[PDB]
């Protein structure tokens, strides 16, 4: 009982939401490339055997109603469930294409206690989005309700995320490659800490803007799981 | 490069 | 190669600050059963070979002081750095003797611009501290410098942190317990992973406080490392 | 037990 049972009839959901285009009414930009990073995303996931669903340009209360109804479906037969959100973001916060929703209250639906066919069963989000604006310029018989959830975030709190507009986000890009190349041999917590090093080491920002230039990202692991989770 |  | 190197002639320090007695003025309670984890912590990392120090009811001018005096040492013959709080807390959030300080300023103190006989190598801060005021009720060329660091938080965000007065803190005890039986075993965070499932396992709040009566707990990882780390 |  060191690892989750993850041989289950199915894998379970894996739910992607790519918020590209945004309303006026929140400003905004187009999230150029993270088309790329939800294709990559789902064929990622797809030979995990997950149940992917790809949901494009949901307002913030879409998002609030999906994850609801999907946290009202019987998960009994299903291991684990994933939900990855690409959009714009400030800490603790996703956009919808409207407006700002608490990641809190996106979350909340899956707790311990308000999604039973889950409970025990590990829940990851997988979160690509700036939690802030500062830039990183580099150097050189009860269960806790909280429990087995993981928030892998593209970036540490208080910064922004980069994406390209050509390759998808740094994040996704190192996600779906260390997937690829490791679900097969690595515990997730050690597939993640590659993540880490790949963006760490392998990306840095180029601008004609001197103030976002040369710019370095970290992701940021966030584990309340009590197991360890193999994908094979 | 852009930021999200 | 996916590993830290450990194998500098020192582990590295093992700063503890074990701040029990409060200003009376704070309104802040002492912190029984603090001295058992602090003397726990001490045994446990001396058997990992770090370099302890442990101090004791420390101000948060003489926290900030004494963070900086250590980020100023040369660590260049040192693998990691290690530093435990114990305190009454918030979220982000530390308590002097006489009143709070952010964590933020003390860890930016390590940075990898700011101390670079670490850069490169894995800071570890370990923090007994509520987050909030929730409670649990269970159910059933360059690197970034915010790299190589992993926050062990004894609670979820926004969440009360338990200690008993007798056995010391539930993060604290179980954290020891799983580091004496598993550091010569086992990657750091699959430790930490084996301390979150047993914080949420064995531990149950008692209390003749109905509010307060049958609380549950979960750890947070917070890792943004980016190699695996071995303690043999 | 109490909290911190
Ligand atoms: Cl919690």
């Amino acid at each position: 009982d060191n690892s989750y049972k993850m041989d289950y009839p199915e894998m379970g959901l894996c739910i992607i939401i790519n918020n590209k285009n945004f309303h006026k009414s929140t400003g905004a930009t187009s999230r150029s490339g993270t088309d790329v990073d939800a294709a990559n995303l789902r064929e990622t996931f797809r030979n995990l055997k997950y149940e992917v669903r790809n949901k494009n340009d949901l307002t913030r209360e879409e998002i609030v109603e999906l994850m609801r109804d999907v946290s009202k479906e019987d998960h009994s037969k299903r291991s684990s469930f994933v939900c990855v959100l690409l959009s714009h973001g400030e800490e603790g916060i996703i956009f919808g294409t409207n407006g700002p929703v608490d990641l809190k209250k996106i979350t909340n639906f899956f707790r311990g206690d308000r999604c039973r066919s889950l409970t025990g069963k590990p829940k990851l989000f997988i979160i690509q989005a700036c939690r802030g604006t500062e830039l990183d310029c580099g150097i050189e018989h009860k269960i806790p309700v909280e429990a087995d959830f993981l928030y892998a975030y593209s970036t540490a709190p208080g910064y922004y995320s980069w994406r390209n507009s050509k390759d998808g986000s740094w994040f996704i890009q190192s996600l779906c490659a260390m997937l690829k190349q490791y679900a097969d041999k690595l515990e997730f917590m050690h597939i993640l800490t590659r993540v880490n090093r790949k963006v760490a080491t392998e990306f840095e920002s180029f601008s004609f803007d001197a103030t976002f230039h040369a710019k370095k990202q970290i992701p940021c692991i966030v584990s309340m799981l009590t197991k360890e989770l193999y994908f094979y | 490069d852009e930021v999200d």
